[PDB]
RNA sequence: UCUAAGCGGGAAGCCUACCUCAAGAUAAGAUUUCCCUAGGACUUUAUGUCCUCUAAAGAGCCGUUCGAGACUAGGACGUUG
RNA sequence: CAUCUCAUCCUGGGGCUGAAGCAGGUCCCAAGGGUAUGGCUGUUCGCCAUUUAAAGAGGUACGCGAGCUGGGUUUAGAACG
RNA sequence: AAACAAUCCAGACCGCCAGCUAAGGCCCCAAAAUCAUAGUUAAGUGGGAAACGAUGUGGGAAGGCAAGUCGGCCUGCGCGGAAGAUGUAACGGGG
């Protein structure tokens, strides 16, 4: 699966002709450069590698930069590697480059992000947990844990279990979105729904794994 | 033990060799072959198999004894073949071979097809009726069980696929 | 099919049979008869 | 006069080659650990490794009696509170069969770092091919 | 006679398949690219030591901060902005 | 807030039926997921009302008070038989 | 004897990098037979359990009927009957 690298720049609706309001996130996508093609023969599996974006020349290391003047790209802001097949590895070469023309209107995608950040968060907020008597007498315990485990059999508690801790600022994919416009002369993808993180983070697009 | 230390008639045109622990046929219908155990001999005269046990204990003549008698269907067949026929009873069900895949309609809501293996053939003199022919006895056996395995017989009116030659329970449903 | 501890003949056309180590009667008359001993 | 014991630095480990086609797993074990262990050496002592290199190839014949290819089961818990995991030895075999040769092997040697350090030396490859063609390995016939 | 030899069908169950993590997987894997090429003595004679010369690729301290955050860690930028 | 077993409540796969169909009875395989809200009483239970595909049976110090409660029981007051 | 006051062998005055045995053992963990001879078992039985069921398989003393076949007793070793709760978990393990 072959995809594009955008950034998520926000949210908006679209009006049909029949009146139905669709709620939509609009992509960005600065046409991505082919940095590197990974094959069978010298690394086991089949990869094209990706740039995009744009980087000043003081914050490229001379590794970067030896590895981007390899090809003939310009150094963008990350890189990234999409897995492929040939008869998919068609007629991609080293200083190719992959526009919104890849995808049409009415196909399905999958889009993964990245998600916003909500901190270290308790047992309400990350695994739904009910709260206890706020008024009957209850002490000093509303959104406390309550038990976690048993008593001397098994005199441990359980690998797994459901506590406090971070939450957010993960890898999400959400799979089954549709095209509803793609924009060439602007170089924009609207895709129906919300996808993962805050506007301006790095999202991929790819065709969806389902069919 | 009487089925072994008995021989098999082979007729002209049949050939039998044994590169291994293989035994191949070649008559007028097609070929075959036939692994066999580790525990029996095999020895023609020219038109007569012989098939013993080796070292002579209980489950060599148990093993020579089926060796012996799926051989004998081997070149029993590879001249004359066999043939096998099915009836469908029932208002409706009607079968008739697309060519080299055999459309059965059987009361259902969508039409069934069978692609049949390399082996046997099949033909068809009417709606009702279906006719299965090859030199391999247990593939013929097999197609006819996995054909009449969709509308198996049924004991209250009889419908369904059956064997011409097969006995079906009935009974009526008064109260 | 009754899986039962004591499984045996019940009429002329019952067979006893051993499969994978499975005593088991089979009828060829009617099929109310067939056990297997579990 | 006294009993001395063997010197670490003056120990010689040396390379075999050992082909597992058609061979009872268990008694083909046994062997490699003995080996492993150097208690074919008149310099054996009990706290030091002076052993021999071993290579296995073919893992994927070794073979087992009865019915223990569909009947013996190996486990694995993960540690989490359902977390136990079956395999047979036949789907163990066709998919890794370095891992039987490790289990039945390290089961039959010490358990501690001197263990650790003996299993190290058995180098199992399911082909007919190995790499350490430049070590000059000889044709244990075990 | 479904089994003894041989060949099949068969479940929300099992293994894959979908998402996320993952080489401290101490067996610590792979690929692309980048950096370092001076002199003297010297004896516990070997990846031996001592004195001048050198200080790279890069990383961090610091600063402006963040849709990242308990402290950390992580992201962006520091005048050619 | 759980975790396990299977002697399985629902859903999945079957044999027999005094199995026409729909729906049942019984037995076998199956532990992946799921498996009500109220009135009364301190209740566990139980009865009733209205739902549901279904409202399983059990082990875990009759799981769980250095996680909460404190209505019952089982201190000191007072009264009835 | 896995671990195991009360079981089995055996009653410790001190020292030895000497030797023979007991109970129990001799493929590896772990010292000593991958020892020799003749059989049985296919169930991992061995390595947990009854009434009862059954052409499993080895041995023995007899019968009926005419290429043998029939079914009856007495026996060695096995099969089913056999479901539980943290994790394989009813050989210490590997095997
Ligand atoms: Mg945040
Ligand atoms: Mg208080
Ligand atoms: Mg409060
Ligand atoms: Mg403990
Ligand atoms: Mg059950
Ligand atoms: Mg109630
Ligand atoms: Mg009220
Ligand atoms: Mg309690
Ligand atoms: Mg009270
Ligand atoms: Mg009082
Ligand atoms: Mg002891
Ligand atoms: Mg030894
Ligand atoms: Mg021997
Ligand atoms: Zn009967």
């Amino acid at each position: 699966a072959i995809g594009l690298v955008g950034r998520k720049c926000g949210m908006t609706r679209i009006f049909t002709d029949a009146g139905v309001s669709v709620p939509v996130t609009v992509i960005e996508v600065d046409p991505n450069r082919i940095t590197q093609i990974k094959t069978l023969e010298t690394d086991g599996y089949q990869a094209v590698q990706v740039t995009t974006g744009e980087r000043r020349e003081s914050r490229v290391t001379n590794a970067q930069k030896g590895h981007f003047a390899k090809a003939g790209v310009a150094a963008g802001r990350l890189v990234k590697e999409f897995r492929v097949t040939e008869a998919e590895l068609e007629g991609r070469e080293v200083g190719g480059t992959i526009g919104v023309d890849l995808f049409t209107v009415g196909q399905i995608v999958d889009v993964t992000g990245q998600s916003k950040g909500k901190g270290f968060q308790g047992g309400v907020k990350r695994w739904n947990f009910r709260t206890q008597d706020a008024t009957h007498g209850n002490s000093v315990s509303h959104r406390v844990l309550g038990s976690t485990g048993q008593n001397q059999t098994p005199g441990r508690v359980f690998k797994g279990k459901k506590m406090a801790g971070h939450l957010g600022d993960e890898r999400v994919t959400v799979q089954g979105l549709e095209i509803v416009s793609v924009d060439t002369e602007r170089s924009v993808l609207v895709v129906k729904g919300a996808i993962p993180g805050a506007t301006g983070g790095d999202v991929i697009v790819r065709p969806t794994i389902k069919a | 033990s009487r089925v072994a230390k008995a021989p098999v008639t082979v007729p002209n045109g049949v050939t039998v060799t044994q590169n291994g622990r293989q035994v191949e046929v070649k008559g007028s219908k097609g070929t075959l072959s036939f692994n066999l155990h580790a525990l029996v001999e095999l020895k023609q005269e020219e038109g007569k198999l012989q098939l013993a046990p080796a070292k002579e204990s209980k489950d060599a003549w148990m093993q020579a004894g089926t060796a012996r008698a799926v051989l004998n269907n081997l070149v029993k067949g590879v001249s004359e073949g066999f043939e096998r026929k099915l009836q469908l009873v029932g208002v409706g069900y009607k079968a008739a071979v697309k060519g080299t895949v055999v459309n059965l309609n059987l009361g259902y809501s969508h039409p069934i097809d069978y692609a049949l293996p390399e082996g046997v053939t099949a033909e068809t003199p009417t709606a009702t009726e279906i006719i299965l022919k090859s030199a391999n006895k247990q593939l013929l056996g097999q197609v006819a069980a996995e054909i009449r395995a969709y509308r198996s017989p049924e004991p209250y009116k009889g419908k369904g696929v059956r064997y011409s030659d097969e006995v079906i329970l009935r009974k009526e449903a008064k109260k | 099919m009754k899986v039962q501890a004591s499984v045996k003949k019940i009429c002329g056309s019952c067979k006893v049979i051993r499969r994978n180590g499975v005593i088991r009667v089979i009828c060829s008359a009617e099929p109310r008869h067939k056990q297997r001993q579990g | 006069m006294k009993t001395l014991s063997a010197k670490p630095a003056e120990v010689q480990h040396d390379w075999f080659v050992v082909d597992a086609t058609g061979k009872t797993l268990g008694r083909l074990a046994t062997e490699i650990a003995r080996r492993l262990r150097g208690k074919h050496k008149t310099s054996y002592t009990p706290h030091v490794d002076a052993g021999d290199y071993i290579i296995v190839i073919n893992a994927e014949q070794v073979q087992v009696t009865g019915n223990k290819a569909l009947d013996k089961k190996y486990y694995r818990h993960t540690e989490f509170p359902g977390g136990l995991k079956e395999t047979n030895f036949e789907k163990l075999v066709a998919h890794k069969p370095e891992e039987i040769f490790e289990r039945a092997v390290k089961g039959m040697l010490p358990k501690g770092p001197l263990g650790y350090a003996m299993i190290k030396k058995m180098k199992v490859y399911a082909g007919s091919e190995h790499p350490h063609a430049a070590q000059q390995p000889q044709v244990l016939d075990i």
